[PDB]
């Protein structure tokens, strides 16, 4: 069923061990792949069968590793046969394969080096967002406010289309800071930092854009947000149903 | 005269039938995309070939609903 | 070097009634706000007091729809203060902020933001200038927004 990439050199498989072991807690048949130290390369499908029914990219800094296990074209063809994707990608650690396969998705997400910074934080160490940002009650809908930590982060710029599912927001004076002089990759509430996709044949991805947002040390903090949006994105949640037209 | 470069290609529909000596051609509308992008996008990219991407370059795309 | 801000808002049609209508949360706010009658450039000035304006955006749209554009000024230094000029042209706007402006009734509204990450808490400004009521009725009927 699911399947984990990981690279061993960024961040350490534990750290993402509580949501993985909920996983497990409801029969979930976690396969282990590390791209580090692996020549063998996962085969999605054999003989026109995908052999998964999800996958988690966890952070991975860019390499030739990645484009060798998942190319983009191999990505669309899982996403077309209703296979479930997770992405992640932090500033400093954005692959160019998740890049390019989302910028096919129509996210475009901002690239290394480009984090965002808030000045009216509530905490200066690190971007916490509040839950006022939510812009969807059926992936997740906050009963009390909630404010979530997403350490150093990245946002995305959505086209207008009928698939892209927004779930959370930048904060409205927020803004991406590159090193160089380049303008600023998105100003203000546009930068989205949760997305979802559906297909058109229901087929769910879902990035998040900061790679502690899932790790163990912010568990109290999002381990809510965390599990509901986990559930939406294996279709576990939300998915209809129309019965004798 | 007709050249292998004077016909471009077709990137909304498929060849099902084309008769014995070339007189009724059938073709047939093809599904639109899962991932919601125009055809021709799909197109060029099953065309061009493989090379580094000209560079990371921010989109002008507009305002998001 | 103190800022003297001045927004021109560059137009098409009957532009409207800017305004700050109402008390709105005043962190360092402007010290005054003005109006020019010039048709080309209805300039609007107000020498308002930031504390470090590393950040300096001044955003026109409607904060509710989350519908919002960026626009960055135009700084001129003289050495004693400096001068800030923020040029919106109504025409050159966004389709969607202009429909959904004019297909439900609310005044578009300009928000600046001068902040650092030097300066201290409650020292940065976050606040509306003003409130533009829309009053050209020209707007598409079918559009993708
Ligand atoms: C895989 O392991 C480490 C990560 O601990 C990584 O830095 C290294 O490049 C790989 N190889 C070896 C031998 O550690």
């Amino acid at each position: 069923r699911t399947l984990v990439l990981y690279d061993q050199s960024t961040e350490p498989l534990e750290e993402y061990s509580v949501y993985l072991k909920d996983l497990e807690q409801r029969n979930y048949k976690l396969e282990y792949l590390d791209i580090n130290s692996t020549s063998t390369t996962v085969d999605l499908y054999d003989k026109e069968q995908r052999l998964f029914d999800n996958i988690i990219v966890f952070p991975t800094k860019g390499g030739k590793n990645l484009a060798r296990q998942i190319p983009v074209k191999q990505l669309i063809k899982f996403f077309e046969n209703e296979g479930n994707i997770l992405c992640m990608s932090s500033p400093g650690a954005v692959p160019n394969t998740i890049r390019l396969f989302l910028n096919e998705l129509g996210i475009y997400p901002s690239p290394k080096g480009h984090v965002i910074r808030d000045y009216f934080s509530p905490s200066s160490e690190e971007l916490v967002v509040s839950s006022n940002h939510l812009l969807n009650k059926y992936v997740y809908n906050a009963r009390k406010s909630e404010d979530f930590v997403f350490g150093e982060s990245s946002a995305a710029l959505l086209e207008n289309r009928e698939q892209i599912v927004p779930i959370l927001n930048a904060p409205r004076t927020s803004f991406t800071e590159s090193k160089g002089k380049c303008n600023s990759w998105t100003s203000g509430s546009q930068g989205f930092l949760v997305v979802g996709f559906q297909n058109l044949n229901n087929a769910r991805l879902v990035w998040i854009g900061s790679s502690d947002f899932l790790k163990n040390k912010n568990q109290d903090s999002n381990q809510e947000f965390a599990k509901e949006l986990l559930k939406w994105t294996f279709n576990e949640k939300s998915v209809i149903k129309s019965v004798h037209a | 005269m007709i050249t292998p470069l004077d016909v471009p290609p077709l990137d909304y529909f498929d060849e099902v039938f084309t008769s014995e000596n070339w007189m009724v051609r059938i073709y047939q509308l093809k599904k639109d995309d899962a991932q919601g992008r125009t055809l021709r996008d799909v197109g060029e990219l099953t065309r061009s070939s493989t090379k580094t991407r000209r560079s990371i370059k921010r989109p002008e795309l507009g305002l998001r609903v | 070097h103190v800022s003297f801000p001045s927004t021109a808002g560059k137009s098409r049609v009957m532009i409207g009634k800017v305004e700050p209508r109402i008390g709105i949360d005043e962190t360092v706010p402007t010290t005054i706000t003005v109006e020019d009658p010039n048709e080309v450039i209805q300039v609007n000035f107000a020498i308002e007091s930031t504390n470090k304006p590393f950040q300096n955006t001044l955003l026109i749209g409607l904060p509710n729809k989350n519908l919002e554009m960026a626009f960055e000024p135009e700084i001129k230094d003289n050495g004693k203060l400096s001068m800030y000029k923020y040029r919106i042209d109504l025409a050159k706007l966004d389709a969607a902020l202009l429909q959904e402006a004019s297909r439900s009734p609310e005044p578009i509204k300009a928000t600046l933001i001068l902040a650092s990450s030097t300066a201290k808490p409650k020292e940065n400004l976050f606040r509306e200038i003003l409130q533009l009521n829309l009053n050209f009725d020209v707007d598409h009927s079918d559009s993708s927004l």
